[PDB]
């Protein structure tokens, strides 16, 4: 169930490249500046668009 | 759960010269957000007096 499970899974299984998308993913860092007012912060982890 | 009595045990314990002690507690929940309550809202799980 780890990510690496997925990718490895076909390596043994299908010996062919797969990729599976989670939003968090490996890439992490952020540049903009937000002006809002007292948002619940529950949205931390929850995407916007 | 927190107990003002069970805490009071050890504050009793500290010296042995303390003849008595007592206190008036206020829970404090500090809030990140003013303008909007968290839409869900905070709760103390513990009812409070009016005002």
């Amino acid at each position: 169930g780890i990510e690496a499970s997925y990718k490895f899974l076909f390596k043994v299984l299908y010996n062919e490249e797969v990729e599976i998308e989670i939003e968090s993913g490996a890439g992490t860092e952020y540049d903009i500046i937000v002006q809002s007012d007292s948002l619940t912060e529950d949205l931390v982890g929850q995407t916007i668009y | 759960s927190f107990a003002k009595s069970k805490m009071l045990t050890y504050v009793d314990d500290a010296d042995h010269s303390v003849i008595g002690s007592s206190a008036t507690i206020q829970m404090v929940r500090e809030v990140q957000n003013f303008y909007k309550t968290p839409e869900a809202g905070i709760k103390y799980n513990n009812q409070i007096k009016d005002r």
